[PDB]
DNA sequence: TGGTCGGCGCCCGAACAGGGACTG
DNA sequence: CAGTCCCTGTTCGGGCGCCG
């Protein structure tokens, strides 16, 4: 029935009143069910009728469920919520099979009519006012109000969750040895007792709950391995995501692409190496989620590729704390990366990806460390431990990039894994002028309101060049210029600048940028076997400096 | 029951701290909880629900090889919102005399605050949420009934009864300067390590039998000179070797409006080869021994204006090479310094950058009576990932993240 | 016909934010 | 001094996915 648990205190937003929106007509179908529910609901005291003394009202509707004769009754509390005080959500994250420890005995329970078992506070009840229409569109609707957490109220969640934890508080306290993964009203009891004694504790827990008003109907996974839990399938020694069907279609709308990426993103936790870049890319031109969008080659493939991976069944294992937690990662190219965590080779716990290109001027070692974090954070969220690593980047390419970078980048205990495509800095930058090397003096500029500008260089061995740039900017110049001082130079060069914009960009040895021009500088940079690049103040009349200004300042 | 829970309020038009709690460790949660367990059993904290929309991040850090964890909270976002109850109403008189102390000793004692019932109508902000591994259970919340360590008013309100607990040893030894910051207390004197140390141990028998309790430890920040902006010391100069010490002194100039440019700006006026050696004249050679004196002469324009926030900047150089930019305004470097990994087990970037954010602040608090606003060189993700690992500062300095090319690091190199 | 809530993730767009460089 | 651009980051909201 309805629970004796302590009700929860909720007020409204300072100086704000209740909802007063009408009920937008519903099918002759839903009404039929709403009237079939409230009948019982009110009969069970979950809702009390009301009369004229209740000034407020908000709409409601119904929903069918996964192969269920049952309907879910919802209330469009959008307004109320706005006017309702706000709580601190207690649901921090989500449990993950891979974080489950192997247990001798498992059970799964789903509290019945969950919300409707938790009492809404006596004072607030007044706003949950609603109206259930008539079919003959004659008799004025019947009105009621909830006496239990309403389905769709901004607060129900954190309250239920909270209410629940307190209800189990005593059992867990007197049964420290039974793990109980709880999510909303979904209970997963893990025990290390024998079927005998476990099934016995499982009843205790059940009765306890019912005694507190929480019914645990037979929709309780028993000797049900495989258990269905949080969208997975829990087997004695492995687990797997439930049938995850992708949409086979011809012409693709935008949300369609959205459903794909979402799902594949769901897949990406166990089927390894799903890739999405070229499909997400396919969604930059923000438009109508009913608007037909074309499919690209890079996309078309990325689709079918993954679509294949999803054919071969895959699965993951559980966690063993008495054994190191490993994670390895590999490059999938073009800024994407895939990875998995295991403890026993080939029997991994979870898989994943990292396709976020943080920045406009970074390289792989930046994007690799960018991923090592993703994995640690996440990893701690799941095992509250941080994995040892196996990385496709030479034990030195690192002792280089870090002792050489200006920022304090760090990577945990890690080993090397010779498994191409390895990750290595595509080139270096001489930190000492190159003797017997044509010393260029580069620079340029363009004009504010006017169209063009320009840039050029000058050698110490005598050589002059400059080019007429169009639509460029203070930056699109300095760089556009250092681009030629490479092709127009050999294995060994020596460029200098009074700018820092282009100095730092090339000071990170970036090998990937959003600006094609930049890639062109790197591209060339890789080709030369020695290149130095120092800096000297601008417009402070320095040797070989001024000449360049003028040659371009025009 | 005549007690006195001092009433307090947040600034005008300022909600409370609503900051999401972040991932912890098995070891960290196991203690962080084992703590709050006792802490509730002794009414310092009390479980609370969802209906309290206020939250502050929390965590723990074992310390000093007490191999005992201490609970801590990032009240930063609160202290910022907790009105000037700590500013314009109960400021702190700068005991500038601590800069001179031969040997100062720091000792956390805020552990006394938990005997000072806090305004209940205010407790609703001290709400912190503890999480669980793999999200087995939802956030276990709590509130504060007594005084929350690591808060603005937490020390301010207590200081009154504090000073009065001091009179017996603070008047029979007025020679020493005693300062209290957040939770830690500072006792700077001049005595030798044989004596001076044996006394801090007396100030214990005084404070433990007066309530309070507490489980190289000393400091002499002034006993360490800020390394000036040193220049190169060669006997042959190349085209770049010159253009470099040139562009360096071009910026190391706004720190000294009086620093010579032209004599070394003259050595080049044509597109010359970087390798090429071209030593100098006697004027530009006297400029090397001249603009080399301005670098032993303390900068001028440095006024410690308590009206503004102490800012700082840091630099990654090489082998535990980090440098102090403690300043309140552009080029107005109140004091600068460094920090090198000691001759011990060589640690990593972040591990140190953190001590090198803690060390630099330990002083900022003694030499000024407050904390900086660090402009950090690391990446957000990175910092936030491991920073909590290597920290024993019972407080948390405000901070930001910043990436900017070097050659500006040279000037401190 | 359609429509609710909270948690987390991914991606995208927009609105900020701070430097550096120039113009008035 | 300002008022500006360039540029680089951040933050935030939105949609879809998964769970209840
Ligand atoms: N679509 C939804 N909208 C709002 N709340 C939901 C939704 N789905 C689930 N909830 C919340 C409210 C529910 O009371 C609670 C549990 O739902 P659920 O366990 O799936 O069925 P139920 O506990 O309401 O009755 P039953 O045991 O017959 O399935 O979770
Ligand atoms: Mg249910
Ligand atoms: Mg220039």
């Amino acid at each position: 029935p309805i629970s004796p648990i302590e009700t929860v205190p909720v007020k409204l937003k300072p100086g704000m009143d209740g909802p007063k929106v009408k009920q937008w007509p519903l099918t002759e179908e839903k009404i039929k069910a709403l009237v079939e529910i409230c009948t019982e609901m009110e009969k069970e005291g979950k809702i009390s009728k009301i009369g004229p003394e209740n000034p407020y009202n908000t709409p409601v509707f119904a929903i069918k469920r996964k192969d269920s004769t049952k309907w879910r009754k919802l209330v469009d509390f959008r307004e109320l919520n706005k006017r309702t005080q706000d709580f601190w959500e207690v649901q921090l994250g989500i449990p993950h099979p891979a974080g489950l420890k192997k247990k001798k005995s498992v059970t799964v329970l789903d509290v019945g009519d969950a919300y409707f078992s938790v009492p809404l506070d006596e004072d607030f009840r007044k706003y949950t006012a609603f109206t259930i229409p008539s079919i003959n569109n004659e008799t004025p609707g019947i009105r009621y109000q909830y006496n239990v957490l309403p389905q769709g109220w901004k607060g129900s969640p954190a309250i239920f969750q909270s209410s629940m934890t307190k209800i189990l508080e005593p059992f867990k306290k007197q049964n420290p040895d039974i793990v109980i993964y709880q999510y909303m009203d979904d209970l997963y009891v893990g025990s290390d007792l024998e079927i005998g004694q476990h099934r016995t504790k499982i009843e205790e827990l059940r009765q306890h709950l019912l005694r507190w008003g929480l019914t645990t109907p037979d929709k309780k996974h028993q000797k049900e391995p495989p258990f269905l839990w949080m969208g997975y399938e829990l087997h004695p020694d492995k687990w797997t995501v439930q049938p995850i069907v992708l949409p086979e279609k011809d012409s693709w709308t935008v949300n369609d692409i959205c459903k794909l990426v979402g799902k594949l993103n769901w897949a990406s936790q166990i089927y390894p190496g799903i890739k999405v870049r070229q499909l997400s890319k396919l969604l930059r031109g923000t438009k109508a989620l009913t608007e037909v969008i074309p499919l690209t080659e890079e996309a078309e493939l990325e689709l079918a590729e993954n679509r294949e991976i999803l054919k071969e069944p895959v699965h993951g294992v559980y966690y063993d704390p008495s054994k190191d937690l490993i994670a390895e990662i590999q490059k999938q190219g073009q800024g994407q990366w895939t990875y998995q965590i295991y403890q026993e080779p080939f029997k991994n716990l979870k898989t994943g990806k990292y396709a976020r290109m943080r920045g406009a001027h970074t390289n792989d070692v930046k994007q690799l460390t960018e991923a090592v974090q993703k994995i640690t954070t996440e990893s701690i969220v799941i095992w509250g431990k941080t994995p040892k690593f196996k990385l496709p980047i030479q034990k030195e390419t690192w002792e280089t990039w870090w002792t050489e970078y200006w920022q304090a980048t760090w990577i945990p205990e890690w080993e090397f894994v010779n498994t191409p495509p390895l990750v290595k800095l595509w080139y270096q930058l001489e930190k000492e002028p190159i003797v017997g090397a044509e010393t260029f003096y580069v620079d340029g500029a363009a004009n504010r309101e006017t169209k063009l500008g320009k840039a050029g260089y000058v050698t110490n061995k005598g050589r002059q060049k400059v080019v007429p740039l169009t639509n460029t900017t203070n930056q699109k110049t300095e760089l556009q210029a250092i681009y030629l001082a490479l092709q127009d130079s050999g294995l060994e060069v020596n460029i200098v600048t009074d700018s820092q914009y282009a100095l730092g960009i090339i000071q990170a040895q970036p090998d990937k940028s959003e600006s094609e021009l930049v890639n062109q500088i790197i591209e060339q940079l890789i080709k030369k076997e020695k290149v130095y690049l120092a800096w000297v103040p601008a417009h402070k009349g320095i040797g070989g400096n001024e000449q360049v200004d003028k040659l371009v300042s025009a | 029951s005549p007690i006195e829970t001092v009433p307090v309020k947040l600034k005008p038009g300022m909600d409370g701290p609503k900051v999401k709690q972040w991932p912890l460790t098995e070891e960290k949660i196991k203690a962080l909880v084992e703590i709050c367990t006792e802490m509730e059993k002794e009414g310092k904290i009390s479980k609370i629900g969802p209906e309290n929309p206020y939250n502050t991040p929390v965590f723990a850090i074992k310390k000093k090889d007490s191999t005992k964890w201490r609970k801590l909270v990032d009240f930063r976002e609160l202290n910022k919102r907790t009105q000037d109850f700590w500013e314009v109403q109960l400021g702190i008189p700068h005991p500038a005399g601590l800069k001179k102390k031969k040997s100062v000793t720091v000792l956390d004692v805020g552990d006394a605050y938990f005997s000072v019932p806090l305004d209940e109508d205010f407790r609703k902000y001290t709400a912190f949420t503890i999480p669980s591994i793999n999200n087995e259970t939802p956030g276990i919340r709590y509130q504060y009934n007594v005084l929350p360590q690591g808060w603005k008013g937490s020390p301010a309100i207590f200081q009154s009864s504090m000073t009065k607990i001091l009179e017996p040893f603070k008047k029979q030894n007025p020679d020493i300067v005693i300062y209290q910051y957040m939770d830690d207390l500072y006792v700077g004197s001049d005595l030798e390590i044989g004596q001076h140390r044996t006394k801090i141990e007396e100030l214990r028998q005084h404070l433990l039998r007066w309530g309070l309790t507490t489980p190289g430890y000393e400091l002499h920040p002034d006993k360490w000179t800020v390394q000036p902006i040193v220049l190169p010391e060669k006997d042959s100069w190349t085209v770049n070797d010159i253009q470099k010490l040139v562009g360096k002194l071009n910026w190391a100039s706004q720190i000294y409006p009086g620093i010579k440019v032209r004599q070394l700006s003259k050595l080049l006026r044509g597109t010359k080869a970087l390798t090429e050696v071209i030593p100098l004249t006697e004027e530009a050679e006297l400029e090397l021994a001249e603009n080399r004196e301005i670098l032993k002469e303390p900068v001028h324009g440095v006024y410690y204006d308590p009206s503004k926030d102490l800012i700082a900047e840091i630099q990654k150089q090489g082998q535990g090479q980090w440098t102090y930019q403690i300043y309140q305004e552009p080029f107005k470097n109140l004091k600068t310094g460094k920090y090198a990994r000691m001759r011990g087990a060589h640690t990593n970037d972040v591990k140190q950058l953190t001590e090198a954010v803690q060390k630099i602040t330990t002083e900022s608090i003694v030499i000024w009576g407050k904390t900086p606003k660090f402009k950090l060189p690391i990446q957000k993700e990175t910092w936030e990932t491991w920073w909590t690992e290597y920290w024993q500062a019972t407080w948390i300095p405000e901070w930001e993240f910043v990436n900017t090319p070097p050659l500006v690091k040279l000037w401190y190199q």
